[PDB]
């Protein structure tokens, strides 16, 4: 009685530097009372988690917002690398409501022709959230799918408690023919993990292809705030930072340099993926009796593990958790929020 | 796969298998090593035809005896997908093992679509595409070509070509689908008829519909050296009986009949103008029928036959002289004779069905012409056109018609029925008489095929009970068991919608004609799916004059609307060139991210050939009962012959029936154990026909899906589809019903040898 994925085949590329464009729908579809305020405004209060968190957890991504209304869609955030514009597109957004029907097409040629300016090492994708049964097309759609297709860009969505077989086949016809993008929902917390498994990067087998280097340099801050004075946004700034090369004061920001044009990081964003790089091996529960270890956790101080012969109680399970490289254990508690937030195996950390 | 029955290699295309294949291949072998007819119930939902071809195929490669295989299928439809499925298997069977197949293997629909020449081609009518080509390639038109130089006669020149290289030989080795074969016959400008028509005695197989095995007129070039030690396969042969009646049945009317005077007196004038030119021919034709029945140039006809043998293949013929109707003058005279007295027999006032004795008797008081050379009017005219070797046949088309019914009623006797309507009932108070005339008994025709052959098979994901087949048929079967479909998952919510939201018992047996009550609850209850069901939704009512009758009105309501704004809607359309329009457009519609949604009849065509896959095939709705007394008692004039014949009286044959075509439109709903979709269905009446659905789809029933509201059975589908959205992959309960791969059909069916 275990819901695991047998292994996890991450071990190379993956979708790291990203360029995704999440498409809404803005109909009466998502105005149905599908969920408790309805199917958008809820969505709208989903929708706004994964804005910041995609920038948590990839903050070396770029992303803007479609909308689509009354059979045509609308852009209603541009592609950057700040939340905030993002975000606070939304709150407007969660004060407009939707409105007639969502046109798939409008959407596929607005963000088609958006994703062009993408550099290669910028990884293209796109995620849909759709909740009606039928598109409001302009034009042959598998014409946009051959033209997707043809821009390389794979591609996720996530329609509805339903399924529709051209975005079952479109979700194929992105990820390589291989259809396992096209994961509908059931609940709302079945929903929110959508969100959860999106911030994740996108590994499955990546073709051999063109590797770019990339060159740029970290930024340094400004220190005065009463000389507070802007060149990116040409305001007052009282604290900022310089550009490794333009060397222009610059207000705190992980993006790329307005002047001589290169990113500027300094190390956070870079450690991010490395954890997702090469992760570890779930721990593995330790059997309540042919284990015979320690009586508490590892990572943590839990005596308790079991229940020592008591009819069922010890006969249910033993909370050991135990990491198979370090072969220590680990309390459930520890060990599940160690692969959830930090993975640092303490076990495997000290050699 | 590669495993075996206990005694043969099991080539299997795919690397699945499914537990029923194997109880399937059980049996088939069984039944193969014991040749008999042993009907038996596969589910639609699994692919038969794999199971069907595999121990088929092998069985012929590894039993030396069994050199000619015959499967005949509802349409040719299916022959292609039986076509393409054999040239996989067998690509696979060489694939498996090399190259061991030096087999041939062919379909056959007709001249119509095999016919290569584009101008006949071109051509709509069946009968003119096979008349014009038997006239452009004619035995005696070519002769006005060969002998007299002349652009009188043109040819196809595919069968010339035919005859240049291709009758020599067979095509290489292709098992040709009829993609393939058309793909090579018009490469090779070749005639895939007449190469089928060469290649009856070679093909190690044959696919065909079951009118070339049960239309005499087609079934009369049966070679014994293809037929009598081979295989007759059979699937969704239930709505066959009434073919089989139907092959024998024949509908007159007295504009026919005046075309039949058309054409009768214009015999007189072919036959006068011929006999001051030559009637020396005439005359030795005369002598020709003195001799006998002049099959020395009446059978032995490459091209030349132009009356066929309506009747069954020459089982009941006598071949003396007619006596005075020797002479062709008389032999119109009598037909003249007989033409005005069935006129004067279509005239009736009344519906009368007459007798085959008493109305023949009726005639010998009113024209006193024989029942026995009555029969000969079908060889006499197929002898005498071709001896007037007449350019036409449109005038003419009427009297062979005639040539048969002559023949038909002459030969057959308190086995069919002549019925004269004196109008239809559908346009009734006007004068439009039909001299109805069908068989009763559909084994008639079966008994020559059933003494033919002892090795024959019969399936269906439809037949339920397989018990009625065997008594209406009138044989003895060797397994009579139905197969349930091994499924771990639901895949189909069976559902009666007995009450609707007004929880009002509904049906379609009220009328044939519209009630709001019922109607409007029906509209209401339909548009609820549209908005929720995606791309692929059918129903069928239960006549098309009702499915127009609820249209317009539902047209009048706003409901209309409604569903174009959430899905697209394709209509059923009399000619199949706009429905098959219709059908791919509404597939691509529902292949398209725009939904679809279908309409039809639960008789209708569609129901007959037509499968949907996943996709394709999600909700299917069954409008009320299919019922058909919407027609005359001539169903019931043969359901009291039934009843007298056979002790089953209407209502549980009917139940049988109607849920036997109606089963037969609901098996195409699936594809594979991947496919699924909710069967919805809405009367009254189903709750009470839980017994005469098939197993699997009986088990599929549960009892708690009867006379359910369709507001409770929204939300019972609204989960369904999430789940079934969902990816649903154990792999590991799978193999349960997967058998997995060369394995557990190997392991488990040997440890479960006990
Ligand atoms: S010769 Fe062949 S292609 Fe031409 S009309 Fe006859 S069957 Fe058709
Ligand atoms: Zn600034
Ligand atoms: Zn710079
Ligand atoms: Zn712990
Ligand atoms: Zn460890």
């Amino acid at each position: 009685k275990k819901r695991t994925a047998k292994k996890n085949i991450t071990p190379y590329q993956r979708g790291i530097i990203r360029s995704l464009i999440l498409t809404l729908d803005c109909s009466e579809a998502m105005l149905e009372k599908d969920l408790r305020p309805n199917r958008h405004a809820m969505i709208i209060q989903y929708a706004i988690d994964f804005v910041h968190e995609f920038f948590d957890q990839n903050p070396i991504s770029q992303m803007g917002i479609i909308i689509m209304r009354n059979g045509l869609a609308q852009l209603v955030s541009q592609v950057s690398g700040n939340p905030q514009d993002h975000i606070d597109a939304l709150k407007s957004i969660r004060k407009q409501e939707p409105k007639g029907n969502p046109s798939l097409q409008n959407a596929l040629e607005m963000a088609r022709g958006l994703l062009l300016p993408v550099p290669a090492h910028c990884t293209r994708e796109v995620l849909i959230v759709f909740g009606s049964l039928s598109t409001t097309d302009p034009g042959d759609i598998h014409q946009t799918i051959d033209s997707l297709v043809s821009e390389k860009i794979r591609v996720k969505v996530l329609g509805l408690s339903a399924q529709v077989a051209i975005c079952k086949e479109l979700c194929k016809a992105t990820n390589y023919g291989d259809e396992s993008f096209y994961k509908i929902l059931l609940d709302e917390t079945h929903l929110k993990e959508l969100f959860n498994e999106a911030v994740t990067p996108l590994p499955v087998n990546k073709i051999n292809k063109g590797f770019t280097l990339v060159k740029m340099g970290f930024p340094t801050r400004i220190f005065e705030d009463t000389p507070t004075f802007c060149s990116c946004h040409s305001k007052l700034v009282y604290g900022g930072y310089f550009c490794p090369n333009c060397h222009s004061k610059v207000c705190s920001l992980p993006t790329v340099c307005p002047c001589c044009d290169l990113m500027l990081i300094l190390s956070t964003h870079l450690a991010r993926s490395y954890h997702h790089l090469m992760p570890l091996k779930t721990f593995a529960e330790v059997p309540t009796t042919e284990k015979f270890r320690s009586e508490d956790c590892f990572s943590c101080q839990s005596r308790f593990p079991x229940x020592x012969x008591x009819x069922x109680x010890x006969x249910x399970x033993x909370s050991r958790y135990r990491c198979e490289d370090c072969k220590q254990e680990f309390c459930v508690d520890c060990d599940v929020f160690i692969h959830e937030i930090l993975h640092n195996c303490p076990g495997c950390e000290s050699k | 796969m590669k495993f075996y029955i206990d005694d043969l290699p099991v080539l299997f295309p795919y690397p699945k298998i499914y537990p029923e294949q194997y109880n399937y291949m059980c049996d088939i072998k069984k039944t193969l090593d014991v040749g008999g007819n042993s009907i038996l119930e596969m589910p639609s939902g699994t692919g038969k035809t794999v199971s069907l071809l595999s121990l088929t195929i092998a069985y012929q490669m590894h039993y030396p005896e069994h050199r000619k295989i015959i499967y005949c299928s509802r349409t040719m439809s299916e022959i292609e997908k039986a076509l393409v499925e054999l040239e996989n298997l067998m690509d696979y069977r060489t694939k498996e093992l090399g190259y061991q197949e030096d087999f041939r293997g062919l379909g056959l629909t007709s001249r119509k679509n095999l016919c290569l020449h584009p101008e006949v081609s071109k051509e709509r009518k069946g009968t003119v595409v096979d008349e014009k080509c038997r006239r452009m390639t004619n035995g005696q038109a070519k002769r006005k070509l060969e002998e007299d130089p002349e652009a009188n006669v043109e040819l196809c020149e595919y069968h010339e070509n035919l005859y240049n290289i291709e009758v020599e030989d067979y095509l290489p080795k292709g098992v040709f689908s009829f993609e393939k074969l058309l793909k090579y016959c018009e490469e090779k400008t070749l005639c895939p008829y007449f190469i089928v028509r060469r290649m009856i005695s070679l093909c190690n197989i044959i696919i065909y519909s079951y009118h070339y095995l049960l239309d005499p007129k087609i079934a009369e070039r049966v070679s014994n050296e293809v037929s009598k030690d081979s295989i007759v396969i059979f699937d969704e042969a239930h709505n066959i009986d009434n073919v089989c009646i139907e092959s024998l049945s024949l509908d007159l009317t007295t504009d026919a009949l005046r075309r039949a005077t058309r054409g009768a007196n214009a015999l007189d004038e072919r036959i006068s103008e011929v006999r001051k030119v030559d009637s020396q021919k005439l005359q030795d034709e005369y002598e020709k029928l003195v001799q006998g029945l002049h099959s020395a140039d009446i059978l032995t006809d490459q091209e030349e036959p132009f009356v066929e043998t309506p009747v069954l293949p020459q089982d009941l013929l006598t071949e003396a002289i007619p006596g005075n109707i020797r002479r062709a003058e008389h032999f119109v005279s009598f037909l003249k004779r007989l033409i005005e007295y069935l006129k004067t027999r279509m005239k009736v006032l009344h519906v009368i069905s007459e007798t085959p004795k008493s109305f023949l008797q009726h005639l010998k008081q009113l024209t006193f012409i024989e029942r026995k050379p009555l029969r000969f009017c079908s060889e006499r005219l197929s002898l005498l056109v071709r001896t007037l070797e007449v350019t036409e046949v449109e005038d003419f088309t009427a009297l062979k018609d005639i040539a048969t019914f002559a023949t038909l009623i002459s030969t057959y006797e308190e086995g069919f029925l002549l019925i004269i309507e004196p109008y239809e009932i559908e346009n009734a108070a006007v004068p439009n008489p039909i001299m109805r005339f069908t068989c009763l008994d559909a084994s008639i025709a079966i008994k020559p095929v059933f003494e033919r052959f002892s090795s024959v098979i019969i399936t269906s994901g439809t037949i339920s009970p397989l018990d009625m087949y065997p008594r209406m048929l009138n044989f003895k079967t060797v397994l009579q068991k139905s197969y349930a479909m091994t499924l771990a998952k639901k895949s189909f919510l069976p559902m009666i919608i007995t009450k609707g939201s007004d929880q009002v018992a509904i049906s379609s047996r009220f009328e044939i004609r519209n009630d709001p009550s019922i109607v409007r609850n029906y509209g209401s209850m339909l548009v609820e799916f549209a908005k929720i069901t995606p791309d692929g939704m059918v129903v069928f009512f239960p006549s098309y004059l009702y499915m127009e009758s609820i249209v317009s009105m539902w047209q009048t309501m706003g409901i209309l609307d409604e569903v174009w704004k959430h899905k697209l809607i394709l209509v059923e359309t009399p000619d199949a060139q706009e429905t098959s329009l219709a059908l791919e457009t509404y597939r691509k519609a529902c292949s398209n991210g725009r939904g679809a949604i279908l309409l039809s009849v639960a008789r209708g065509k569609v129901s007959e050939g037509i499968d949907f896959d996943h996709q394709y095939g999600r909700t299917v709705l069954m409008i009320g009962i299919p019922f058909q007394y919407t027609e005359s008692r001539i169903l019931k004039a043969r359901l009291e012959f039934m009843r007298e014949n056979y002790r089953i009286r209407e209502n549980d044959f009917l139940s049988f029936d109607a849920m036997r075509h109606a089963a037969q439109c609901l098996g195409r709903v699936l594809r594979g154990k991947d496919d699924y979709g909710v069967m919805v269905l809405a009367d009254r009446r189903f709750s009470r026909k839980r017994s005469q659905l098939p197993k699997w789809i009986a088990q599929g029933l549960s009892d708690a899906d009867l006379n359910l509201s369709t507001d409770m059975a929204i939300s019972n589908t609204k989960q369904f589809l999430r789940t079934m959205a969902q990816p649903t992959d154990p792999k590991d309960q799978e193999g349960v019903s997967v058998w997995s791969y060369e394995d557990l059909i190997k392991h488990q069916n040997s440890r479960k040898d006990q």
